[PDB]
Parts: C-alpha cells; sequence; structure tokens
C-alpha cells in the first residue's frame, strides 16, 4: 500500500569546477506524502535547503525538488539523503555530473 | 497549441498531530501558477507564476476562501473515510483530487476531469461524459449515490464547460510570453567506456518546455527497447526539465546507434550520433 | 479560477 521514492541527483546546469550552480534531489514515485531529504556537502548537512510544493503524478504518487545554490570543484562530494516510511535505513545518492 | 489547467488537493490526517494538512497546487500546462496550505503562518492562495500577480484583490479573496472551506470539507471527507472503510481513528490517511479542463488550438473544451483518490488508490472519477461517474470499491458507491442524489455532475459540467475555460484562456492570454512558448531540447551524446569491452552512450535533452518529450536509441534502425536505460523527466528549477536515455555498446561500434528525440519545440524530430 | 462548490464524500 506504500510506494518507495525514486531519487535523482543533478545539476540544473552542466557542471563546471568553479561556477556557481543549483544542486537538486528530485524525489518522485512515492506514497505516502511524508519524506525526509537532506542535501550533503563532504558528507554535511547543506543548511537552508529549499522546496517545492506537493504535487502529485497520475498514478497518484508524489514528487518533490529540493534544490540550493552550489559551487562544484574537483574534490567536494555531494550527495541527497533520504528518508521514508518504506525504508529501513536512509538512502545516500551520491551526485555524478554526468548523470 | 492544446493546453491543460489543473488542481491537485492533498488531504493527510495525522493523529496527535493536530488536524489534518490540506495543500492545493494549481498548474498550467508544467507551470505551477498558485499554491495553499493549511500549515502556512497565514494560510491563503499564493501567487507562483508572474502573470497571475495581476489578478485583483477580489480573486484571491474568493480562491482563498475556497481554500479555507476546502480544509474543513477534506477534514470532513477524511472522516467519512474512516467510516467507509472500518478504520481506525489511529492512523494517518490521505485524500487526494484532480481536477481541471483541457482546450484545443481554439480554445474549445477537449475534455473535463473530476477524480479522487484515497490512500493513494482510486476512489470516483466524474467519466468523460461529465454526467455519470465510475467508482473504484463498494465505499465510493456510496459517494457516488450521494454525488447521483445531488446532481454533482451536473455542477462539475457546468464549471468545467464554462469557468474552467473562460479562466485557461484568460491565463494563456496573459502568459503568452512563456505559456505559450515551447523551449526546444539541447542535445548530445556522451561516450563512457565501462571496460575494454563496453561503453555507455548517453543522449541527453536539456532545457526543455514543456515536459513531455520522446527520447530513444536505436541500434542498425531497431529500437532498443529492453536495452536502454531512460531517467524519469526530472525538473531543472528554471521552469525547464531534463531527460537522458543510455545503452550499453560494444567497444568500436558505436556507429551502429542513433538517439532519436521527438518535442513540440523541434520542427522535424532529431537524429544524434556519437 | 477554481470551481467553488465542494460534495461531502
Amino acid at each position: 500500500i506504500q510506494r518507495t521514492p525514486k531519487i535523482q541527483v543533478y545539476s540544473r546546469h552542466p557542471a563546471e569546477n568553479g561556477k556557481s550552480n543549483f544542486l537538486n534531489c528530485y524525489v518522485s514515485g512515492f506514497h505516502p506524502s511524508d519524506i525526509e531529504v537532506d542535501l550533503l556537502k563532504n558528507g554535511e548537512r547543506i543548511e537552508k535547503v529549499e522546496h517545492s510544493d506537493l504535487s502529485f503524478s497520475k498514478d497518484w504518487s508524489f514528487y518533490l525538488l529540493y534544490y540550493t545554490e552550489f559551487t562544484p570543484t574537483e574534490k567536494d562530494e555531494y550527495a541527497c539523503r533520504v528518508n521514508h516510511v518504506t525504508l529501513s535505513q536512509p538512502k545516500i545518492v551520491k551526485w555524478d555530473r554526468d548523470m | 497549441g492544446s493546453h491543460s489547467m489543473r488542481y491537485f488537493y492533498t488531504a493527510m490526517s495525522r493523529p496527535g498531530r493536530g488536524e489534518p494538512r490540506f495543500i492545493t497546487v494549481g498548474y498550467v500546462d508544467d507551470t505551477l501558477f498558485v499554491r495553499f496550505d493549511s500549515d502556512a503562518t497565514s494560510p491563503r492562495k499564493e501567487p507562483r507564476a508572474p502573470w497571475i500577480e495581476q489578478e485583483g484583490p477580489e480573486y484571491w479573496d474568493r480562491e482563498t476562501q475556497i481554500s479555507k472551506t476546502n480544509t474543513q470539507c477534506y477534514r470532513e471527507n477524511l472522516r467519512t473515510a474512516l467510516r467507509y472503510y472500518n478504520q481506525s481513528e489511529a492512523g494517518s490517511h490521505i485524500i487526494q483530487r484532480m481536477y481541471g479542463c483541457d482546450v484545443g488550438p481554439d480554445g474549445r473544451l477537449l475534455r473535463g476531469y473530476d477524480q479522487y483518490a484515497y490512500d493513494g488508490k482510486d476512489y470516483i472519477a466524474l467519466n468523460e461524459d461529465l454526467s455519470s461517474w465510475t467508482a473504484a470499491d463498494t465505499a465510493a458507491q456510496i459517494t457516488q449515490r450521494k454525488w447521483e442524489a445531488a446532481r454533482v455532475a451536473e455542477q462539475d459540467r457546468a464549471y468545467l464547460e464554462g469557468l474552467c475555460v473562460e479562466s485557461l484562456r484568460r491565463y494563456l492570454e496573459n502568459g503568452k510570453e512563456t505559456l505559450q512558448r515551447a523551449d526546444p531540447p539541447k542535445t548530445h551524446v556522451t561516450h563512457h567506456p565501462i571496460s575494454d569491452h563496453e561503453v555507455t552512450l548517453r543522449c541527453w535533452a536539456l532545457g526543455f518546455y514543456p515536459a513531455e518529450i520522446t527520447l530513444t536509441w536505436q541500434r542498425d534502425g531497431e529500437d532498443q527497447t529492453q536495452d536502454t536505460e531512460l531517467v524519469e523527466t526530472r525538473p531543472a528549477g528554471d521552469r525547464t526539465f531534463q531527460k537522458w536515455a543510455a545503452v550499453v555498446v560494444p567497444s568500436g561500434e558505436e556507429q551502429r546507434y542513433t538517439c532519436h528525440v521527438q518535442h513540440e519545440g523541434l520542427p522535424k524530430p532529431l537524429t544524434l550520433r556519437w | 479560477e477554481e470551481f467553488g462548490r465542494a460534495f461531502s464524500f
């Protein structure tokens, strides 16, 4: 009776080191609607992340975009961490600039 | 071309954590234009697109009153659903609604919608005739009997054929710079060796609006449906969308593969290769 | 613009 979130982590524009951009975590396909999402820089939570207004798809499953400004570099690692009732442990998806 | 307007309601009970939360969002095509949240500090209908900001104070007062009434109505609906399904007052449950209209290029009604779900499953829906209902189960049949007795379908139909299409036509005119502009995808292919033997070809579509798009890979001119990884179309945050499709191909065979892109902003479908 | 009539379940 529940549906687990799909998760994509990506940037608004193609990543170029040293250039400002937006880091996005798109969570979709989940039910019920309660969900927790953190954006992480080098394993630590980024403060003041914003998110979209709760909406849903034709199959009634929910979707949300979480996003923050960021300036990617060569060595800095970014990720998204998601918790939902369907998950026994939080799921971490690392940002890969090629996906 | 054709256009749509939709309102989406979510009502979520949360025993022990106050009264159920009620949210509404409104869209024209893939553009959010209004929101309401009963958990906001001072709940009101709020603009989310520049072209709706010119609606006058009477518009915002009326829209806010509708949403405030709905907060109470949907709390009652949640209590009713508990009765209809023999459920306890201890659990959290969700009612959802989507309603609205599609119009053609001439602005005439193509079709209307009013449909509801309980706990993520279809509950009841207005049929395309705008005169009868489809109920998913015996609980929704109770609602159907009530709505037939009250001639709800006729009232929905009057809205869908009237105010729904009239307001959508006005929004399309006021937002004609954006709502009536398709942004075509910016497309390219990337190449990622996996091993000595295989490489990933990834076909990218970026920066497009609206969200509807088709991306496919062919090998020797044959669609590679079962062998293509296709991510869900995703929002960029600047109104536009992104999508990619990838195939794993034998080293040296890259030229046998072509990516094909269809989008309303493209006058002709595109073929790309590595 | 929304429809201003709600109907109880």
